[PDB]
Formats: C-alpha cells, sequence, structure tokens
C-alpha cells in the first residue's frame, strides 16, 4: 500500500528518473547546481546583513528620554487646554497622542474635552484642518 | 506441526484440503461429501506419519492397514488407492530403504535416464521399485553432478552444493535420516571487513543492512504497486529497479537541502526588510532628537506653541522609540529562528563511499544466492518461490555432500564417462545415441520405450548444441530454454595446517573496492572438521575469475586473509581448488535464475514431456516419449538439490503411470 519508511518513491519521480539513459544524472545536476546558487544567495544577503547590522550599532540609546511621571489631574489651566487645541490640530482623533503631550489628562478627560470645549474651541473647524493635510 | 498434520506439513502438502494433484487421482471423493474427504485426508495424513517415523524400511499397504483404526480401516480399497498413489508419486518408499518384498523377478519396460545428477538418481530409484528397467548415462566418472565434493587426506569441501536449507518440510530431512549425513547447523553471525582489513563497527554494519533491507522492499514495492516492470519495451530487472530507487533517494536528499536553505534564505530575508526599516527609523529619531533638543533649548518662559513644540516632539520620539524597541523585539526572534535552523540540517548525504562499499557487499550476497548479476533477475519474478522455502536453520554435510548421490547410485545400472550425442525420439520409441568420453569415436546406442533428460539448462543452451535432438524439440520448449536464466557462482578450496580464525564464526564477509568487483572473495567459510576456509566469488566476477589461473585467485585469497588477521598468521596453503562451473561441459553454469523476461511459468514448461508425431499418418495419438527431470524444472523449489530430487520423483511417477498403468484411480 505505501513505501517503506524513509524511502521515497513517487510515481511521478519515477518516470522523471527513467525517461532517458542519463535523465538520472540531469536532474541530481540541475539540483546540484539549484544548491549552488541558494547557498551563495545565503552568504550574499548574509553579508548585506552583516554591513546593516553594524550601521545600527549603539541602538538608540544617545536618543532616549528620562520617564516623564506625573500624575493625573482633573481640573483644566489655561495652558492644558491651549496645548489640546493644538494636540488636535495636529494628532486630530488620536486621543492618546493628545493624552501624552498635555501629560497629565487621561484619554477619557480628552474625549471629554472633545464634547465640553466643542463649540467655544471651533473644535470642528479645527479637525476639518487636520483632514486637509 | 504434530501428528497426522506434521505429517502433511513435512510432505509439503495442506493437512485439511485435497491438493489438485489428489484431486485428479481421487476425482470421486473430491467431487463427493465432505465426510468422506476427511476421512481421505486422515488416511493419507496417518500414511505419511507412518513413514515418516520409519523412513529406513518400506512402507507396505498391509503394515499400513494393519496400523490403521475404525472407521478408517473399513474401506480397504480406499486406503490401497491411497497408498498406491503417495507411493507411485514418491512420497511414501522414497530414498534408501529397505524392502520388505524383494523385487519384481522380470521387468517391465525400458527407460534410459540422461545425467546421473540427483534428480536422475532420484527418478532411477523409483523407476527401478516400480520394476522397470533403467539405465543411467552419465558423462562424468562419477555420479551427483552439481554434487561435487573435494577429497583428500582429510580436508573434504564441497564444490558444488552444501547447505540444507531447512529441514522443515524438507525431503532432504528423510533423506538425512536413511543416510549417514553429518549435518551441523550455521551459525548466522557474519563480521565484515572492509578493504582496509578492518571490521565494520556495529553502527554502520547496520545502517547498510538495515538500508539494504529497505531497498529490496522498495524494489517490491516499484514492482506490485506502481507497475513499474516494462521500460523501452524491455523488462525491467531487479538490478535496474535497485538503481533507481537509490537515484530516488539521492533525489530526496537533495529535496530535503534545497528546501532547508530556502527556509533560510525566506527568514534571512525577513531580517533584511527588518533591518531596512530599523535603519531609517533610527535616522529619524536621529534627526527627531536633534529637533526636540533644539526647541529645549528656547529657554523659558515660551509661549503656548514654543511649550507645544517641546511637548509635541517629545510625544513623537517616544513614539519612534516605542517602534524601534518592538523592531528590535523582532529582530531576537528572527535571529535565534536562524540559528535554529543553522543548527539542524538535513542528511548531508544518501550514502557516503565507505557506505556505498558495505552496500554492494549485500548486493554481492544477493548475486550469490542468485549466482547472476542483479541486472539479470526479472524484477516481478526473481523471488517467486519464497512462499515454499523450508523452516529451521540451514545445515552443512559435514562429511561432504556426495555422501547423498553416492548412496543413491547403489544398485544401479549406471554408465559413467558416456556422453549423450543425439536423442531419438519416435511414436514406436528411442534410441539414445552416446560416446565414450576418453576415445570419443567409440559409440553406444541405447534402445527403450522413454528418455528422461536431467540435462542442466547450460547444456540444453548450448549454441551449437551438445546434444541433438530428433526430431528438433518444439518451439514453446526451446523458448524457455533461451528465456530462462543459467547462473553461475565459483569457489576456492583453502587447506592449511592450522586455525587462524576465530573458530566460533562459521562465516566472515569481505568489502570490496568497487562496485565492478563486489562478488570477488567477498565471503568465506569455515564448516569443517579440518582447517579449510571456502572462498565464494559471486556476481559478474563469477565469469571473470574463470580466466584467471589458481596462483592468482589463491595470491588475492591470502592478500586478503593477511589484511584480516595479520601478515605472518596467514600461512601457505597445503591444498587449494578453484571451480570453474561456467567452463565445465557437463553443466555450463551453477543453477537457474528467474531471469527478466521469464516467469516461473517457464518452469512448468522446461517440465512438460515431449510426444512425437505419427509413424503412419493418421495413426492414432501416441504416448509421450520425452521426459525431463532437473532442478531447472520444478517451479516451486528450482536450483536446490530438493528440488532435483523431487523432479526425478515426479517424472518417474508420470512415467511409471504412462507405461504400467495407473490401477489407483478407479
Ligand atoms: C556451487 C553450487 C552451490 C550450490 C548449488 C549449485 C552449485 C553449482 N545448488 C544447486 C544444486 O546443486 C543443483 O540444483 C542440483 O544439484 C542439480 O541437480 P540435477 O538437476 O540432477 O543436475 P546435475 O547437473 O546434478 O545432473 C545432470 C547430470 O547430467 C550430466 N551430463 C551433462 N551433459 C551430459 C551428456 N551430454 N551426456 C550424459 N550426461 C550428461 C552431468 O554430468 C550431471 O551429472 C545448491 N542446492 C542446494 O540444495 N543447496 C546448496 O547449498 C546450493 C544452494 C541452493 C540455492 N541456490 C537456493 C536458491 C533459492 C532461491 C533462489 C535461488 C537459489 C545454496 C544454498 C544456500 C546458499 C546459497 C546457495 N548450493
Amino acid at each position: 500500500r505505501k513505501p517503506p519508511k524513509g524511502m521515497f518513491l513517487s510515481q511521478e519521480d519515477v518516470e522523471a528518473v527513467s525517461a532517458n539513459a542519463t535523465a538520472a544524472t540531469t536532474v541530481l545536476r540541475q539540483l546540484d547546481m539549484e544548491l549552488v546558487s541558494v547557498k551563495r544567495q545565503i552568504q550574499n544577503i548574509k553579508q548585506t546583513n552583516s554591513a546593516l547590522k553594524e550601521k545600527l550599532d549603539g541602538g538608540i540609546e544617545p536618543y532616549r528620554l528620562p520617564e516623564v511621571i506625573q500624575k493625573c489631574n482633573a481640573r483644566w489651566t489655561t495652558e492644558e487646554q491651549l496645548l489640546a487645541v493644538q494636540a488636535i490640530r495636529k494628532y486630530g482623533r488620536d486621543f492618546q497622542a493628545i493624552s501624552d503631550v498635555i501629560g497629565n489628562k487621561s484619554v477619557v478627560q480628552v474625549k471629554n474635552f472633545f464634547v465640553n470645549y466643542r463649540r467655544r474651541f471651533n473644535i470642528d473647524e479645527v479637525l476639518q484642518e487636520w483632514e486637509a493635510e | 506441526p504434530s501428528g497426522v498434520e506434521g505429517a502433511a506439513f513435512q510432505s509439503r502438502l495442506p493437512h485439511d484440503r485435497m491438493t489438485s494433484q489428489e484431486a485428479a487421482c481421487f476425482p470421486d471423493i473430491i467431487s463427493g461429501p465432505q465426510q468422506t474427504q476427511k476421512v481421505f485426508l486422515f488416511i493419507r495424513n496417518r500414511t505419511l506419519q507412518l513413514w515418516l517415523d520409519n523412513p529406513k524400511i518400506q512402507l507396505t499397504f498391509e503394515a499400513t492397514l494393519q496400523q490403521l483404526e475404525a472407521p478408517y480401516n473399513s474401506d480397504t480399497v480406499l486406503v490401497h488407492r491411497v497408498h498406491s498413489y503417495l507411493e507411485r508419486h514418491g512420497l511414501i518408499n522414497f530414498g534408501i530403504y529397505k524392502r520388505i518384498k524383494p523385487l519384481p523377478t522380470k521387468k517391465t519396460g525400458k527407460v534410459i535416464i540422461i545425467g546421473s545428477g540427483v534428480s536422475g538418481l532420484a527418478a532411477a530409484r523409483q523407476l527401478q521399485s516400480f520394476g522397470m528397467d533403467v539405465t543411467l548415462l552419465e558423462a562424468r566418472d562419477r555420479v551427483g553432478g552439481r554434487v561435487a565434493t573435494f577429497r583428500k587426506g582429510n580436508y573434504v569441501a564441497d564444490l558444488g552444493a552444501m547447505v540444507v536449507t531447512g529441514l522443515g518440510g524438507n525431503p532432504m530431512a528423510v533423506v538425512s535420516k536413511q543416510v549417514n549425513m553429518e549435518l551441523a547447523k550455521i551459525k548466522q553471525k557474519c563480521p565484515l571487513y572492509e578493504a582496509n582489513g578492518q571490521a565494520v563497527p556495529k553502527e554502520k554494519d547496520e545502517m547498510v543492512e538495515q538500508e539494504f533491507n529497505r531497498l529490496l522492499e522498495a524494489t517490491s514495492y516499484l514492482s506490485h504497486q506502481l507497475d513499474f516492470n516494462v521500460l523501452n519495451n524491455k523488462p525491467v530487472s531487479l538490478g535496474q529497479a535497485l538503481e533507481v530507487v537509490i537515484q530516488l533517494q539521492e533525489k530526496h536528499v537533495k529535496d530535503e537541502q534545497i528546501e532547508h536553505w530556502k527556509k533560510i534564505v525566506k527568514t534571512q530575508e525577513e531580517l533584511k526588510e527588518l533591518l531596512n526599516k530599523m535603519v531609517n527609523l533610527k535616522e529619524k529619531i536621529k534627526e527627531l532628537h536633534q529637533q526636540y533638543k533644539e526647541a529645549s533649548e528656547v529657554k523659558p518662559p515660551r509661549d503656548i506653541t514654543a511649550e507645544f513644540l517641546v511637548k509635541s516632539k517629545h510625544r513623537d520620539l517616544t513614539a519612534l522609540c516605542k517602534e524601534y524597541d518592538e523592531l528590535a523585539e523582532t529582530q531576537g526572534k528572527l535571529e535565534e529562528k536562524l540559528q535554529e535552523l543553522e543548527a539542524n540540517p538535513p542528511s548531508d548525504v544518501y550514502l557516503s563511499s565507505r557506505d556505498r562499499q558495505i552496500l554492494d557487499w549485500h548486493f554481492a550476497n544477493l548475486e550469490f544466492a542468485n549466482a547472476t548479476p542483479l541486472s539479470t533477475l526479472s524484477l516481478k519474478h526473481w523471488d517467486q518461490d519464497d512462499d515454499f522455502e523450508f523452516t529451521g536453520s540451514h545445515l552443512t554435510v559435514r562429511n561432504g555432500y556426495s555422501c547423498v548421490p553416492v548412496a543413491l547410485a547403489e544398485g544401479l545400472d549406471i554408465k559413467l564417462n558416456t556422453a549423450v550425442r543425439q536423442v531419438r525420439y519416435t511414436a514406436s520409441g528411442c534410441e539414445v545415441i552416446a560416446v565414450n568420453t576418453r576415445s570419443t569415436s567409440q559409440t553406444f546406442i541405447y534402445k527403450c520405450d522413454a528418455v528422461l533428460c536431467t540435462l542442466p539448462l547450460g547444456v540444453l543452451k548450448q549454441q551449437p548444441p551438445a546434444v541433438q535432438f530428433v526430431p528438433p524439440l518444439p518451439e514453446w520448449k526451446t523458448s524457455a530454454v533461451q528465456r530462462m536464466g543459467f547462473g553461475n557462482l565459483n569457489k576456492v578450496v583453502l587447506c592449511f595446517d592450522r586455525v587462524f580464525w576465530d573458530p566460533s564464526v562459521n562465516l566472515f564477509g569481505h568489502v570490496g573496492s568497487t562496485t565492478a568487483s563486489r562478488g570477488e572473495l567477498f565471503l568465506f567459510w569455515n564448516l569443517y572438521k579440518a582447517p579449510i576456509l571456502l572462498a565464494l566469488v559471486a556476481g559478474e566476477a563469477a565469469g571473470i575469475m574463470e580466466n584467471i589461473s589458481d596462483d592468482v585467485i589463491v595470491g588475492r585469497c591470502l592478500a586478503i586473509l593477511k589484511g584480516i588477521f595479520g601478515s605472518s598468521a596467514v600461512p601457505q596453503p597445503k591444498e587449494t581448488v578453484v571451480s570453474r562451473w561456467r567452463a565445465d561441459p557437463w553443466a555450463r553454469g551453477s543453477y537457474s535464475y528467474v531471469a527478466a523476461g521469464s516467469s516461473g511459468n517457464d518452469y512448468d514448461l522446461m517440465a512438460q514431456p515431449i510426444t512425437p508425431g505419427p509413424s503412419i499418418p493418421g495413426a492414432p495419438q501416441p504416448i509421450p516419449r520425452l521426459f525431463f527431470a532437473g532442478e531447472h524444472t520444478i517451479r516451486n523449489y528450482p536450483a536446490t538439490v530438493h528440488g532435483a530430487l523431487l523432479s526425478g520423483l515426479r517424472e518417474a511417477g508420470r512415467i511409471a503411470d504412462q507405461f504400467l498403468g495407473a490401477m489407483y484411480t478407479l
């Protein structure tokens, strides 16, 4: 019903290796060349990646900023409201980004700000200009 | 098996079913009620048991009926029919036994048997037992034919058959009780030794063997499951198939490597795209940090846009630093996945040069058993006689196999040194024309009712013929002769003054250097009481080594043995003999094999008797005149001694039926 274990013999393969006198040597060479071809392709991309790895040396260590640890506040200083309006102008509806810019406002307080100061800060106009870019 | 059921097994018969031959002789019983069949079967089985329990004395009808019980001994004509059938077809009272009723005073019919091999001698004894006039014509100065035994001093070694292939259902088991055969079991263990002269470690001595067995099953799969049996109109051989299987195993090995290194490039190229994204991000981070720095240099107090710029760029920087860290995360995963794949590659090669050589020994061994290059064997049929293999350990005849044909030859009219030249067969009878081998011009004529031809297949194959048939054998017979394979294997007998090998090791292999020479002195036997080593020449080597002198052959033998046991532990041989079976004119080979393009049916065709045309036109259909026995005629046991023995018994039965009549079929 089935070939021995670790033995490989398909109807397709038998016909290919017995198509002529040296169809055996032909098939085994096409794969011998295919192996060499793929093997040097490996060292090529190995060499390419080796150079790319060296250009990333040091990482991003001299570019990291220390962690700003500030507690979330409920009240809006005029300063914070003005930061918000500008953050909306630059980020639109990315409530996470806006929250990070202001520093001490939760993602929900940011969403609340949108409805509360909606008319007074023409947030409709501010949002429609964000989409204009 | 034991009892009456064991006796059936020991006679190669199903204990609970009637054979085709039995159906022919007892058509009344087999077509009749089941109860009678079981009575028949028991009578048959019990009679066999009686003969088997004591094969040194003749078992008569009287003695048989005496030891039978009710309700089996009630029908005496049934018992007489059964006994007669068994005696006629040589299932009981065959070989060498003491006769109770001394032979009939005058003989009926006259038979000439060509060749006093085992098949010839087996028939001769039977026909004489049936009261026929029998004369054997042997070309050699000895009986036995392909059972040849070298004898000198205390050195005794077989140049022909050597092994009893298991006693379980072997007619030679019966013979061995009748003849003083010193039967010694063969210990299976066979250590191999490479060209260098050093053992193959149990590690490799199993990778290769197991692979060999695996490669055989693979060819069987190619034959039966993929119907790969004809290629370019030519029939596929076992060798051809083994080569194709090996090539596909080498193909798969490469297929595996390709797709493994293909797994590497895909992952390596994922790394390339990631490192590009990382270099471009470290670029934006570099610039963005500068921008934040410059916005921080603007010292307070500042308006809200300037304050926003600091905060905005701060957010934008940590956001891009979030990404880069998640990209360095991915880099670690992909970077170790590459050390994963590079740690475990697939198989480098299918078989190494060392491996392929040890495999070639296993092929040589197979080429030895079948006495022929694997490229000659039929893929579909090469092992057609596997189902009929006997049970038990293989044994060797320690006192020399010749003891058997010599014992059979006793009390028989055998003309030695008599070479049959022509066989003439006509509706009225036969004449066999033979000459004296010593002075070939001295001619003999033999007139007989029947001829039993036991000429080897090699002889029958000769072109131009060594024996002429008048009229010529029919096309269906000669075509079978051509189609059938007649192989070759040779032996080298080495006689020493002392044992220098492992005495508890019966056989050990020597691995050749090339495929071409795999058969050359590949195996050595330690079987005899005396210090004798026996060297085998198989496969393509056999035919070639016959053109080389004995000294050169023994030279290569000593060379090999020195490599294995030490250059000073191997003395010069006191006596040496080399067989040349293909060269032998009375053999022209060693034994038959199922050639590519042949089948087991050809063995049946070989066994079919020849019936001459009528003398006077319009005269009734003549009696069959020319009969064939021998190793090459027995489909289920070819290329053996028991097979030859059995073919003799077969023909003697058929001939006696024809010329003395079958009184047991009524
Ligand atoms: C070296 C060698 C080794 C072994 C054998 C052969 C050789 C050579 N065999 C085969 C076995 O030896 C043979 O089959 C039988 O002995 C043959 O008996 P015939 O049919 O009677 O044929 P003859 O030639 O004897 O009689 C003919 C006579 O005619 C005369 N004459 C000629 N011309 C003229 C003329 N013009 N005018 C007048 N006369 C003429 C001739 O002079 C001659 O006298 C073995 N048989 C066996 O049972 N055991 C063995 O060990 C094995 C042997 C058996 C075997 N191979 C098993 C097997 C199984 C499945 C597939 C294939 C093979 C073996 C056992 C274990 C391991 C390896 C081998 N070894």
